[PDB]
């Protein structure tokens, strides 16, 4: 079948910057072509259509050009609210094939990230189980490393992390991280911290306390 | 208005079945034909089938044939997609959609249903606080949350306080633990006054456990 090929696949751009994503056909689709948005959480919505008309209502910084096999999606002036997921798509041939997408991230000024440390409940212990958590709000980059120490030993394979989607007003991310233990050794250990290491921080940033006094 | 809402998605086992519905409203339903695009977890769009609610013809994508069946109710602008001899494979949010040219491309899409093909049982999740304390205070902002722990399957909804706390409030993406089971955090950063002033309660929703679940979370010593 014909296959539809993006490009970048990943970029990241500075609000007011003119963006262009690039979609190939494995042949010729003449205008064929439509362009949708993806917002994180939400349904995709119809940005383009026969290569080169703007769907009613979409705004005008959005516009496709291109016929035949390379067709293309320009963003004139990047918004804070266009972070998302922007796929073409062919629709004269069955099956109807989407690209695999582009994501668009706004490049803005950096921010450090705030870092803060919850202990476990009570409540959990006596479940069991001990869930340290660790929460880096609002940075960018979004590139950031969290390390979990106990006792100052490094550790690993025993926990995970999650970020949110780019926040479609400041364009910051937030990032949470979750060091999983049995109540037994959590018990056997007394000092808990994950050190921050980020672009916005000249050195790593430590949050820590002792599990006696907690 | 233009909407089309689906339903009917959950959890389902191996080789188990599910009718997913779509109801149309704010144009005519039948000067148009809709269709179902489907998205894996994580993965690109995937268009699956495409009926005329006039003569009730349809088409679908390859491999569907055989196990998913579209149907549709020109009394109530429904649209059907019956599913049996579901595969792991077939996981996915499934999403309605409009489609008003002759050709293949879709104006308007629906929130999506999402269906989980999964031999793992429901499972309601532990609500543990996140309480706030110096540890997770800065300055005049201080932190706090809930721990919605070993759920399963997808989603779970929180809210803060009813509803009426929404600012500063950051609901992080699920995370599947090595046991098979989810785990989220849900954070609120407020000014640092207003801890000791104000209640702080997180509602939890599991759905497909039938589970809602209230907890204060209060300030501790740490």
């Amino acid at each position: 079948d014909i296959q539809m090929t993006q490009s970048p696949s990943s970029l990241s751009a500075s609000v007011g910057d003119r963006v262009t994503i690039t979609c190939k056909a494995s042949q010729d689709v003449s205008i064929g072509v439509a362009w949708y948005q993806q917002k994180p959480g939400k349904a995709p919505k119809l940005l383009i259509y026969s290569a080169s008309y703007r769907y009613t209502g979409v705004p005008s910084r959005f516009s496709g050009s291109g016929s035949g096999t390379d067709f293309t999606l320009t963003i004139s002036s990047l918004q804070p609210e266009d972070f998302a997921t922007y796929y073409c798509q062919q629709y004269y041939i069955y099956p109807y094939t989407f690209g695999q997408g582009t994501k668009v991230e706004i490049k803005r000024t950096v921010a450090a990230p705030s870092v803060f440390i919850f202990p476990p409940s009570d409540e959990q212990l006596k479940s069991g189980t001990a869930s340290v958590v660790c929460l880096l709000n609002n940075f960018y980059p979004r590139e950031a490393k969290v390390q979990w120490k106990v006792d100052n030993a490094l550790q690993s394979g025993n926990s995970q992390e999650s970020v949110t989607e780019q926040d479609s007003k400041d364009s910051t991310y937030s990032l949470s991280s979750t060091l999983t233990l049995s109540k037994a050794d959590y018990e056997k250990h007394k000092v808990y911290a994950c050190e921050v290491t980020h672009q916005g921080l000249s050195s790593p940033v430590t949050k820590s306390f002792n599990r006696g006094e907690c | 208005e233009v909407q089309l809402v689906e339903s009917g998605g959950g959890l389902v086992q191996p080789g188990g079945s599910l009718r997913l519905s779509c109801a149309a409203s704010g144009f005519t339903f039948t000067d148009y034909t809709m269709d179902w695009v489907r998205q894996a977890p994580g993965k690109g769009l995937e268009w699956v089938a495409d009926v005329n609610p006039n003569s009730g013809g349809s088409i679908y994508n390859q491999r569907f044939k055989g196990r998913f069946t579209l149907s549709v109710d020109r009394s109530k602008n429904t649209l059907y997609l019956q599913m049996n001899s579901l595969r792991a494979e077939d996981t996915a949010v499934y999403y309605c959609a409009r489609n008003l040219g002759p050709s293949f491309y879709f104006d308007y899409w629906g929130q999506g249903t999402l269906v989980t093909v999964s031999s793992a049982s429901t499972k309601g999740p532990s609500v543990f606080p996140l309480a706030p304390s110096s540890k997770s205070t800065s300055g005049g902002t201080a932190a706090l949350g809930c721990l919605v722990k070993d759920y399963f399957p997808e989603p779970v909804t929180v809210s803060w306080n009813s509803g009426a706390l929404t600012s500063g409030v950051h609901t992080f993406p699920a995370v599947l633990q090595s046991s098979g089971l989810y785990s989220l955090s849900s954070v609120v950063t407020v000014p640092s006054s207003s801890l000791g002033t104000q209640t702080y309660i997180c509602n939890v929703n599991h759905k497909p456990s039938n589970t809602k679940v209230d907890k204060k979370v209060e300030p501790k010593s740490c």
